[PDB]
C-alpha cells in the first residue's frame, strides 16, 4: 500500500534527481508534504510490477513510450488540468501522453538523440555513417577510437536501423498499425548490417553499454558518441570541449531517432492525486521548477512554453530538435514494450554475431508483431473447427461409414480450409515467415497465395463455395473407402449441382462450370504440412492435423 | 479472445494424454 | 505400428467360412484364454503385403499358394517348423505348394479346384464341351434362362479356358519354374479367349458379370451353370437349386486347366505371438474337429489333413474337384505370379469389354508377365518423356508464346502430361520399389500412381481426350511467371469448349462425362515430378532435374 | 534397344558440360 501525506517520486538514474528532490523540498517547505525522489533500477519494468499490486511511488517518471501500457493496464491515473493550465504547454506534448482520448500524464521535455562529438579530436564531425571506418583508422593511428555509444539498450542504434526504411509500428488512417511493423524490411537489415560490421571490423565493440561509452568519451579516448541531454552535464564537468550536432546520414539519408517525451504520471493506486497535481501544476512545471532539474540533467526541450523560449536559443538544443524532426515522436501504444523486447534481443545477438542479421530481424519481426497478436492464428483455428463441422453437415456425408468419412477429411481437410480461407479473407500477403527448403516453401506460400487470387478474380459466390467444398470433400482419390463408387456419386451429384447453379446464375459464362473445376487441381497442391507451418504449429506442435481433425468428426 | 486457439490446444493435449 | 501380444488377429478371405474358423478360435479361447479375431478384409492378398512391410498386419494370414513365394522374398512370413510328427499328418504335395527355396513358408489346409456347377432340373446332363454351350443358351434363353454365368473380372475363373489349348504361364524346365517362358500370348491361349470374347459378342454371356451376379443368378435358378469352387456350395446348399459338381468342359478336345491352389496359413513376421499361432494351427484348426468346424461354413474342398481327406474324398463334389484339379495344374508359388495374374487380368477385361482385340491384349500381358527387369519399363518411360516434350512444342498455340512462357508451363505441367502418357501407353507400373523411414511415404505415391492411372482406364478415357486433357493441363495459370497469364487462361477455355463439345457430341448418354474428366486432374497434379524421376530416371541423369532438360531441349531446336 | 535412356544420358551430358 502506498503512504498518505507524502510523494513518492520514481525517475531514471540518468536523470536529474536532485534537482527534483530540490522541487522537492521547496513543496514540503510551503505544504509541510515530504517528497522523496528514487531512481531505482530497470524502474519501467519495476513500476508496472508493483503498481499491480497498488503499490509504488506515487509519480513516476519515463518517456511517453511505456504510458499506454500502463494506462491499459489500469496502472495510471487520468489527470485532468484546467484549460488554463494546459494551454502553458505545447499542444504536440499533450498528443505524446494522450491514450484513448484521456490524457495519463503530464508531459515534461522533449528529448533525442545527437552526435556528440570532441571538437579538438574532430573539429568537422563527419557527415555520412559511411566515413566512420576511414575516420576510425586515421584515429586509431593515434591510440583513440571515432565512435563509442551504448549498444546494448535499442534506443541508441534504432536512428541507424529507421535511416533507411526500418519503422515499428506503421501510422496509417490517423492511427499506429500493430499488423504492420517494419522491423526486417530491407532498410532496417541495411542499417543494422552496417552497424554489424563496424564491430566485424572491430571500429565498434559490441560489449560497449552506457557507462564504457560515456567514460570513453569524457576521458578523450573517442571522438564521437551519441547521447541524449542528460549525458551533457557529465561532458560539461569533464575536460572535453564538445559540440552537438546532426547525426551522420545513411545511405544518403537522415539517422531517424525514435523521439520520447519525458512525462510524469501518477499511480492509479495513490491516494495522493491532488498532492501531485499540485506538486506537478504548481511546482514541478514552472520556469524555476525545471531550472532546477535542467541544472542538474538537461532535460531537452521542455514542453513549458514560457522556459522552452529561453532554452530554445541553445545551439546544442537546436541541434537536439533538428534531430528530433529527422525522426518519429515513439507511438505509446501497448505493444511498444513488445517492439522493444523484440529489438533489443534482435541488436544485441547480431552484434554478438550469434544470429545473422537476417535471422536476428526475422525474430523480432515475429515478436513485435506476434502473428497479429495471435489473431490470425485464431481466425485460422476458426476455420479449421469450420471445416470439421462443415464436412459432417455436407449433403450425404453422416450417412458414410465412420471409416469412410475419415477417409475422405483425412484427404481432402486441407482443400476445404484453402477454400474457406479464401472465403474469409484470411489474411495471406501478411507472409508470417515463421522458421522451426527455404525457396521450396517460399514458392509454395506464393502458390497458396495466388491460388486464393484466382479464386477472387473468379468472384467465387458463396453458393459455388458450398458446391466446391463438396467436390473436393467427396473425392475417389481417397485411401481405403469401402464403396468407392458410392463415393463418385456423391461427386457427382455435387458436380451436377455446380453445373444447374452456373447454368441459370451466369447463363453468358458458358464456360464458368470447367473454369471452377480448374481450380481444384491446385487446391490439392497446397501441402497439409504448410498449412500447419503457417497457423499451427505453435498450437499443436509436431502433431498432425488430419490426426487431430479425426478426433473432432469422431468425438462425437 | 483465442478460443478456437486454445480449442485447438485442448484437442492437442487431449491426443498427448492419449 | 505393430501387432498385439497375447491375443491372434487372422485374415481370411471373405467367400471362404470364417464364422467356421471363428468357432475354432473360441475353442482356442476356452481353453487357453487367448483372444482370436478372425477378419476378412477387402483386397487382403494386397492389403497383408502392404501392411506387413510396415511391422503390421494379423498374426496369420491365409490365401492359397501362389502369393505366399511373394511374401516369403520380401520377408513377410515366419518360416514354419512342424515336428516330423505333424508333417506326417498332411499330404506331402500340400507341403510342396508352400516350400520355397527349401523353406516352409505356410502351413497348407486344403485343395481347392473350379468345377462346372450346374442346375440338374435345368440340364440333367451337363455339356461335355464349351462349343455345345452357345447351342443349350439359345434353347435356354427361349425359356427366361442362360447357360453360362461365371465370374468374368477375375482370371482365375477364365484361365481354365485359355490354358485348355495351350495357355501355360511360366515353364516348368529342370525342376523349375522358367520365369523366361511365358505362355499367355501363344497361339492356345488366344484361341481359347477368342471363345470366351465370342460368347460375349453373340450374348450367351454378359462382360460386366462379377461373383456376385453369377452366384445371385445361379442360386436363383435364372442360369443353369457356373464355374465356382468348393467354397460356394454352402450358399446352393441353402438354397432352392438341386445342382450337381462335374469337370469342366473341354475345348478343341483337350481338358480345361484349372489353376489349383492350396489354401495355406501364413504366420506373420512381425508377430509376438508365433507360439501361439503354431499352437492354433497345428492342434486346434489342422485336425478333423477344426477343419470339419470351418467345412461346415464353407466348404474347404480336399483337405491336407490324411484322416479328413479320406472320409471327404467319398464325396462326388471332392472327387469332381480333384479330377479338374488333375487335369489343371498346381500353381507355382514364385513371387512372379501376381504380376502373371495381373497381367492376365487387365487383358481378359480389356478383350471381354470389346475395348482391345484378344491378340493386342494377350501381347502386352506377355511383356508385362515376362519382365524380370525394368530396363524395358525405363525405357518406355524414357520415350514418354521425350514424347511428351514434343507434343507440347506442337500443340496447337503452344509455339506461338514466348519461350519464357513455353519453359513456365512445362516446368509445372510436365510431369501431368507424363502421366497422361504412361496411363494411355499402358506403362507397366507394378514392379519393386527399387528399395529409410518416410520410405513407406514414398510407396503411398507410387500407389495413388498406380490408382489413378487405374482410375484413367475405368473412365474409358479416349485418344481424343487423352489430347485435350494434356493441353488444359498443359495451359495451366497455375505456372509461375507467365507474361500474359490472361492469354494462357484463353488457351485453356479452348481446350475446355474442345472437351465439352467432343463429349457432349461423342457420349450424349453420359452428360456429366467433361466433369467427371476434369476431376481427374487433381491428382495429376499430387503425382511429383520427384517420383516420376527417382522410378524411371535416376540412373540415367541421378540428381539433375527432368525441368532443366526440358528448358534445354526447348531453346535447343 | 535402349534408344532413349541413350537420348536421355546425352542430355545429360551436354547439361553437364554446360
Ligand atoms: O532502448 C530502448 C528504450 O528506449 C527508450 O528509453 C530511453 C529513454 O527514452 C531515454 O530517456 C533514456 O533513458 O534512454 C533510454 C534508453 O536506454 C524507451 O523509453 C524505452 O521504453 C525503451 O526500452
Ligand atoms: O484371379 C486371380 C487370383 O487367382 C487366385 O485367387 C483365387 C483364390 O485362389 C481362390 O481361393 C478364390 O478366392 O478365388 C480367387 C480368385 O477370385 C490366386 O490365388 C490369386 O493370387 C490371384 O490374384
Amino acid at each position: 500500500k502506498i503512504e498518505e501525506g507524502k510523494l513518492v517520486i520514481w525517475i531514471n538514474g540518468d536523470k536529474g534527481y536532485n534537482g527534483l528532490a530540490e522541487v522537492g523540498k521547496k513543496f514540503e517547505k510551503d505544504t509541510g508534504i515530504k517528497v522523496t525522489v528514487e531512481h531505482p533500477d530497470k524502474l519501467e519494468e519495476k513500476f508496472p510490477q508493483v503498481a499491480a499490486t497498488g503499490d509504488g511511488p506515487d509519480i513516476i517518471f519515463w518517456a511517453h513510450d511505456r504510458f499506454g501500457g500502463y494506462a491499459q493496464s489500469g496502472l495510471l491515473a487520468e489527470i485532468t488540468p484546467a484549460a488554463a493550465f494546459q494551454d502553458k504547454l505545447y499542444p504536440f506534448t499533450w498528443d505524446a501522453v494522450r491514450y484513448n482520448g484521456k490524457l495519463i500524464a503530464y508531459p515534461i521535455a522533449v528529448e533525442a538523440l545527437s552526435l556528440i562529438y570532441n571538437k579538438d579530436l574532430l573539429p568537422n564531425p563527419p557527415k555520412t555513417w559511411e566515413e566512420i571506418p576511414a575516420l576510425d583508422k586515421e584515429l586509431k593511428a593515434k591510440g583513440k577510437s571515432a565512435l563509442m555509444f551504448n549498444l546494448q539498450e535499442p534506443y541508441f542504434t534504432w536512428p541507424l536501423i529507421a535511416a533507411d526504411g526500418g519503422y515499428a509500428f506503421k501510422y496509417a488512417a490517423g492511427k499506429y498499425d500493430i499488423k504492420d511493423v517494419g522491423v526486417d524490411n530491407a532498410g532496417a537489415k541495411a542499417g543494422l548490417t552496417f552497424l554489424v560490421d563496424l564491430i566485424k571490423n572491430k571500429h565498434m565493440n559490441a560489449d560497449t553499454d552506457y557507462s564504457i561509452a560515456e567514460a570513453a568519451f569524457n576521458k578523450g579516448e573517442t571522438a564521437m558518441t551519441i547521447n541524449g541531454p542528460w549525458a551533457w552535464s557529465n561532458i560539461d564537468t569533464s575536460a572535453v570541449n564538445y559540440g552537438v550536432t546532426v547525426l551522420p546520414t545513411f545511405k544518403g539519408q537522415p539517422s531517424k531517432p525514435f523521439v520520447g517525451v519525458l512525462s510524469a504520471g501518477i499511480n492509479a493506486a495513490s491516494p495522493n492525486k491532488e498532492l501531485a497535481k499540485e506538486f506537478l501544476e504548481n511546482y514541478l512545471l514552472t520556469d524555476e521548477g525545471l531550472e532546477a532539474v535542467n541544472k542538474d540533467k538537461p532535460l531537452g526541450a521542455v514542453a513549458l512554453k514560457s522556459y522552452e523560449e529561453e532554452l530554445a536559443k541553445d545551439p546544442r538544443i537546436a541541434a537536439t530538435m533538428e534531430n528530433a524532426q529527422k525522426g518519429e515522436i515513439m507511438p505509446n501504444i501497448p505493444q511498444m514494450s513488445a517492439f522493444w523486447y523484440a529489438v533489443r534481443t534482435a541488436v544485441i545477438n547480431a552484434a554478438s554475431g550469434r544470429q545473422t542479421v537476417d535471422a536476428a530481424l526475422a525474430a523480432a519481426q515475429t515478436n513485435a508483431a506476434a502473428e497479429f497478436i495471435d489473431n490470425v492464428c485464431e481466425l485460422a483455428a476458426r476455420l479449421l473447427f469450420s471445416t470439421v463441422e462443415w464436412a459432417r453437415h455436407a449433403p450425404f456425408f453422416p450417412e458414410l461409414p465412420v471409416a469412410d468419412q475419415v477417409a475422405l477429411l483425412r484427404l481432402s481437410w486441407s482443400e476445404l480450409f484453402v477454400l474457406n480461407a479464401a472465403q474469409a479473407a484470411l489474411p495471406l500477403h501478411t507472409a508470417p515467415l515463421l522458421a522451426a527448403r527455404a525457396v521450396a516453401f517460399m514458392d509454395q506460400v506464393r502458390a497458396f497465395q495466388e491460388q486464393v487470387d484466382k479464386l477472387g478474380r473468379l468472384q467465387v459466390d458463396s453458393a459455388e463455395y458450398g458446391c466446391l467444398k463438396a467436390i473436393a470433400l467427396f473425392t475417389p482419390d481417397a485411401c481405403g473407402l469401402s464403396d468407392p463408387a458410392h463415393v463418385e456419386s456423391l461427386q457427382e451429384k455435387a458436380q451436377v449441382a455446380l453445373t444447374e447453379y452456373v447454368r441459370a446464375q451466369y447463363p453468358s459464362q458458358p464456360q464458368r462450370f470447367g473454369r471452377l473445376l480448374l481450380r481444384l487441381p491446385a487446391l490439392r497442391a497446397v501441402p497439409a504440412s504448410l498449412i500447419s507451418q503457417l497457423f499451427f504449429m505453435r498450437l499443436v506442435g509436431k502433431t498432425p492435423i488430419e490426426t487431430l481433425i479425426r478426433d473432432m468428426l469422431l468425438s462425437g | 479472445d483465442y478460443k478456437f486457439s486454445t480449442l485447438l490446444m485442448m484437442l492437442k493435449d487431449m491426443h498427448d494424454s492419449k
